[PDB]
RNA sequence: UAGCGCCGGCCAACUCCGUGCCAGCAGCCGCGGUAAUACGGAGGGCGCGAGCGUUACCCGGAUUCACUGGGCGUAAAGGGCGUGUAGGCGGCCUGGGGCGUCCCAUGUGAAAGACCACGGCUCAACCGUGGGGGAGCGUGGGAUACGCUCAGGCUAGACG
RNA sequence: CCUGGUCCACCCGUGACGCUGAGGCGCGAAAGCGUGGGGAGCAAACCGGAUUAGAUACCCGGGUAGUCCACGCCCUAAACGAUGCGCGCUAGGUCUCUGGGUCUCCUGGGGGCCGAAGCUAACGCGUUAAGCGCGCCGCCUGGGGAGUACGGCCGCAAGGC
């Protein structure tokens, strides 16, 4: 009964860095996977693996946090300090090649689906598509 | 130091009182009753020593606390017995970020200490140097193990970790190091330097206590006997 | 919610006028929400009588 | 038109030198060296913290003051600078010095920029060709500034020749002495240019 | 050497028995321009002494300004408390783009070309710390991929 | 030929006299009660300049109708509660189509304006030549991840 | 006696049949209204006694509609958790209801309490979110004028929307 499987995991995941969980597990798809495929290898995780519970398939997500910390408050600094989705079940939002952004001046990146596949803000320049802009990572 | 004797009575603590951060250092509990696993102290213990050492052949100070009963006073013995400074009452607020002004106290006590043996006195009003002895004998009770240190520690010593939270937190605060004993009564993360193991049975805290001591002042140079209990 | 520490005092109010051997059973405040735990507050008190005595 | 009015009295409330009157201001008169403190009776009275608005104002002020020019013409010499590519300090700045009457002192031909517009705005001056009378002209480089064959042997001109006489002028700058010509060559640095006034709080006041 | 440049200044008050008590306080910005800032925020019952502390606070409340080409990184939104501060960095020939606070801080920050934009609440005090927390979490390029 | 506005705070520029809740100023907060930088005059200063101010209307500041970019426990804001029509939204896996959607090509998007550069009126306003755009739609070509549709299977939703 | 909802356990069946929901429809405390019953206690209105400067009140002795039943209207509220519904993800501690189990405990669904992280203008919230996300609906846009007037719709009226 969820309307936003994709957003759903994204929220997933920022929950834990939150607290800084080892991995957490989100109900699989091979659109999910093509999505973390991005995530890891760009290196906002360690990454995923395709795990078991009852039966039912999920993915694993191992999360890249960071150093420790001196004063009050060592808790560490996040690698995804922000997530969060852009072109929702509600609203779907698209931009042809030229329409196509640049999270936090290059230091972030913009997840999106295209005809070529699962891409990058960058790779879509390289690859001169655009998509659905599916989300902002940094 | 002493491996697997640690389980002499060095081991786990209390019953669902436990902050759950905790949990990676627990092995299960029995008796209704959660319990430290020890494997875990040896290999952060092992950590752990490492950085006193160094400090030590450093040659620099290092601030001793608890105030519960129970490791009450075995702080006073290897404190002393360190040669370090130490707190054995109330813990006073500012101990480390109102400095400055805490030590107008501690340079008040020597003052008296002076007035101790002095031609200044006698020539009082006698309870004026009762007074003054009252304010001895309260400085005295206070700081008798606060003058050893005249500038800022470069780590601290702590048994209850959650119970001097005041102290672990100037502390914690002023970038100095934090080193203590935590258990199901208390959280990782909160501190730098942790012995995983009781912190109430005089025991478990005895051991970590001079052992730890005793490889202080080894690394300091010079090897005694084992202390008193 | 800062006003619990009404209801914690007639609670008590009524905790501590439970036991007493004899209380009264009758000796509220006028409000509902505080007299909630002084009648309720005043039950363990007589229940606590029975347990042990 | 241009301000016309009480000159050296600027040169005070700047409460820094102005050099508007030329050669005197050179002497121990400018009154900076000898009333440094800002024009009306309050000159004389403990100043008073300025606020962010006046701070900034005074800085465009002191820098239009200088050129002589009007708060109109100096707005639209900003904005195309911003609108112009480049650092708008800079082209502003450039563009603020390629004025003609200016570019005249600058060749040296008179004391002051006052005296340099009335000396364009009198034909007295030419360029490449023939005679411009318009003080607002924009000098563009490698382009050579004469004075007049016919105003060639000129009384105030000569002697005003007569300081120029051996001494340098400006990196963006050469002159034939008294061969009368010279030549606006180099697009000037803000580096060359130096004036007693911060780019910064013009930029900022014209944000409002 | 300390550039210190002042913010606000305010007379606040308690009321005791037949009469009024006032405390003064104010908010005080210190930097090099070499991109070292810190602010604080002093108060005390007579006026000086106040913007004394405020220094003193300042002095040794402080943080990393990664200054790219004299601008900023990245842009970044940051809300505290009710108020929102926005920084895009800006190309050289921009200037400083700001209010009375926001700008003063980046005065003694030594930025040079900034684009800012103040939402929510503007009251000051709270404008402060926004931007301040602000700078406090821009992040170099450098930074980034090492995380990653 | 030099003029007009301001000089309590916002907001740049201060003193004397007159007046005494009067005469009056005023965009908001407010000012005038005998020492008024807020009224009227002067002296002085600030601003701009053949203009300076005012009234009216439009956008802005208004992030105060919030797509970008707001909210609703008590500040204004959850329908008294259900049932359900239309509509909006749609879990896993595989394939046929290609509507959305994405790229390429080609047509159109008049000129003037605007923008960049270069020039012609002594400059400028003003005008000329040249350049490059642009969503949008028509046509041909392609791509299939996501939404869509058709088809087949699944058990984590849901029901039994 | 007739009947709704809801929880558990088995993993048996169906195979996305789902969520929400403008209008619509039904329900909707008390008071009030129509018809016919009923009327002990209580009690608007009302009559007395007091108190009071007065006392069209508070207190006292009375007392009618009403309060009760049937049927039909009315459709409002501090109709309140002043918190729309559905699903997912994010420390635990505690006592209580009710299921199930290899029964100290473990586990599913309700009810409260203190509280991690986080939220918040603060108060406070916090696995029963006011957290973090997605879907949909409903409402807000300075105070008074005013929930007034006009129109429309509804009601026997009161009056509602
Ligand atoms: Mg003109
Ligand atoms: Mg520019
Ligand atoms: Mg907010
Ligand atoms: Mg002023
Ligand atoms: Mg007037
Ligand atoms: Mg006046
Ligand atoms: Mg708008
Ligand atoms: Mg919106
Ligand atoms: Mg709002
Ligand atoms: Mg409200
Ligand atoms: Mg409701
Ligand atoms: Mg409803
Ligand atoms: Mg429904
Ligand atoms: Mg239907
Ligand atoms: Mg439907
Ligand atoms: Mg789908
Ligand atoms: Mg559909
Ligand atoms: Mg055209
Ligand atoms: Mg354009
Ligand atoms: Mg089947
Ligand atoms: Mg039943
Ligand atoms: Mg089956
Ligand atoms: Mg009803
Ligand atoms: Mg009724
Ligand atoms: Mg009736
Ligand atoms: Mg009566
Ligand atoms: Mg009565
Ligand atoms: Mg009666
Ligand atoms: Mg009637
Ligand atoms: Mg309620
Ligand atoms: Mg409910
Ligand atoms: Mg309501
Ligand atoms: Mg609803
Ligand atoms: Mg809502
Ligand atoms: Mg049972
Ligand atoms: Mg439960
Ligand atoms: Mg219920
Ligand atoms: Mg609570
Ligand atoms: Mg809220
Ligand atoms: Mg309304
Ligand atoms: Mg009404
Ligand atoms: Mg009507
Ligand atoms: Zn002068």
């Amino acid at each position: 009964m969820l309307t936003d499987p994709i957003a759903d995991m994204l929220t997933r995941i920022r929950n834990a860095t939150r607290v800084y969980k080892e991995s957490t597990d989100v109900p699989a798809s091979r659109f999910k996977e093509e999505i973390l495929r991005i995530l890891a290898r760009e290196g906002f995780i360690k990454g995923y693996e395709r795990v078991d519970v009852d039966g039912k398939p999920y993915l694993r997500v191992y999360l890249k946090y960071g150093p420790r910390r001196q004063g009050p408050d060592p808790r560490p600094e996040q690698v995804i300090h922000h997530i969060r989705r852009i072109s929702k079940p509600g609203r779907r939002v698209y931009v042809g090649v030229k329409e196509i952004p640049r999270v936090r001046r290059g230091l972030g990146i913009a997840i999106l689906s295209t005809s070529k596949g699962v891409l990058t803000d960058r790779e879509a320049r390289k690859l001169g598509v655009g998509g659905e802009l599916i989300c902002e990572v940094w | 130091v002493k491996e697997l004797l640690e389980a002499g009575v060095h081991f786990g603590h209390e019953r669902k009182r436990w902050n759950p951060k905790f949990a990676r250092y627990i092995y299960a509990e029995r008796n209704g009753i959660h319990i430290i696993d020890l494997q875990k102290t040896m290999e952060e213990l092992e950590r752990t020593f490492r950085f006193i050492e160094d400090l030590a052949m450093r040659g620099g100070t290092i601030l001793f606390v608890g105030t519960k009963k129970q490791a009450q006073d075995i702080v006073r013995m290897e404190a002393e017995r360190a040669g370090m400074p130490y707190v054995n009452q109330r813990w006073l607020g500012g101990m480390l970020t109102n400095f400055k002004t805490i030590s107008q106290r501690v340079h008040r006590l020597e003052e008296l200490e002076a007035l101790f043996a002095s031609p200044e006195i006698e020539e009082r009003p006698k309870k004026e140097q009762v007074r003054l002895k009252h304010e001895l004998e309260r400085l005295q009770k206070y700081l008798s193990g606060f003058r050893l240190l005249k500038r800022l520690p470069d780590a601290i010593f702590v048994v209850d970790p959650t119970k001097e939270a005041i102290a672990v937190r100037e502390a914690r605060k002023l970038f100095i190091p934090v080193i203590a004993l935590a258990d199901t009564d208390s959280d990782p993360d909160l501190v730098d330097y942790i012995i995983p193991g009781n912190d109430d049975a005089i025991r478990s805290i005895q051991l970590i206590l001079s052992r730890a001591v005793d490889l202080i002042i080894q690394a300091r140079g010079g090897v005694v006997e084992p202390s008193p209990s | 919610r800062q006003k619990r520490d009404r209801l914690e005092r007639a609670h008590q109010r009524g905790y501590q006028a439970g036991i007493a051997g004899r209380s009264k059973e009758m000796c509220p405040y006028q409000t509902l929400n505080q007299r909630s735990q002084w009648l309720g507050g005043w039950r363990e008190a007589m229940a606590d009588r029975v347990v042990m005595a | 038109g241009r301000y016309i009015g009480p000159v050296c009295r600027l040169c005070r409330r700047e409460g820094v030198k102005l050099y508007l009157k030329g050669e005197r201001c050179y002497s121990p008169k400018c009154a900076m060296e000898r009333r440094p403190y800002p024009p009306g009776q309050h000159g004389q009275k403990r100043a008073r913290r300025p606020s962010d608005y006046a701070v900034r104002l005074r800085e465009k002020q002191k820098l239009r003051r200088i050129y002589g020019i009007s708060e109109r013409q100096f707005r639209n010499l900003f904005e195309e600078a911003s609108k112009k590519k480049g650092v708008t300090g800079s082209v502003f700045l450039g563009l603020l010095e390629s004025r003609l009457d200016n570019v005249v002192y600058r060749l040296g031909f008179a004391v002051s920029r006052r005296q340099a517009r009335q000396l364009v705005r009198h034909g007295h001056i030419t360029v490449n060709g023939r005679r411009v009378d318009l003080p607002s002209y924009r000098v563009r480089p490698g382009d050579e500034i004469a004075v007049a064959e016919k105003s060639r042997n000129l009384e105030l001109i000569r002697q005003n020749l007569e300081a120029m006489k051996g001494r340098k002028v400006g990196p963006w700058l050469s002159l034939d002495v008294e061969g009368m010509k010279g030549k606006f060559l180099r697009l000037p640095d803000r580096e060359d240019l130096a004036l007693p006034v911060n780019e910064q709080l013009v930029i900022e006041f014209y944000s409002r | 050497d300390f550039e210190e440049k002042m913010i606000l200044i305010r007379r606040t008050a308690r009321m005791q028995a037949g009469g009024r008590r006032f405390r003064f306080g104010a908010l005080v910005v210190v930097g090099d321009r070499q991109g070292r800032v810190g602010l604080g925020f002093g108060k005390a019952p007579e006026v000086p002494l106040a913007v004394q502390k405020a220094g003193y606070y300042a002095r040794r409340n402080m943080v990393e300004v990664p200054l790219q080409n004299g601008t900023i990184p990245h842009e970044i939104e940051v809300e505290f408390g009710a108020s929102k501060i926005v920084l895009k960095p800006a190309a050289p020939g921009t200037g400083v783009i700001a209010g009375a606070v926001p700008r003063a801080i980046l005065e003694l920050a030594g930025v040079t070309d900034i684009l800012t934009k103040e939402l929510g609440s503007r009251n000051p005090i709270n404008i402060a710390y926004a931007t301040m927390e602000a700078l406090r979490q821009l992040r170099t390029k450098a930074d980034v991929e090492r995380l990653r």
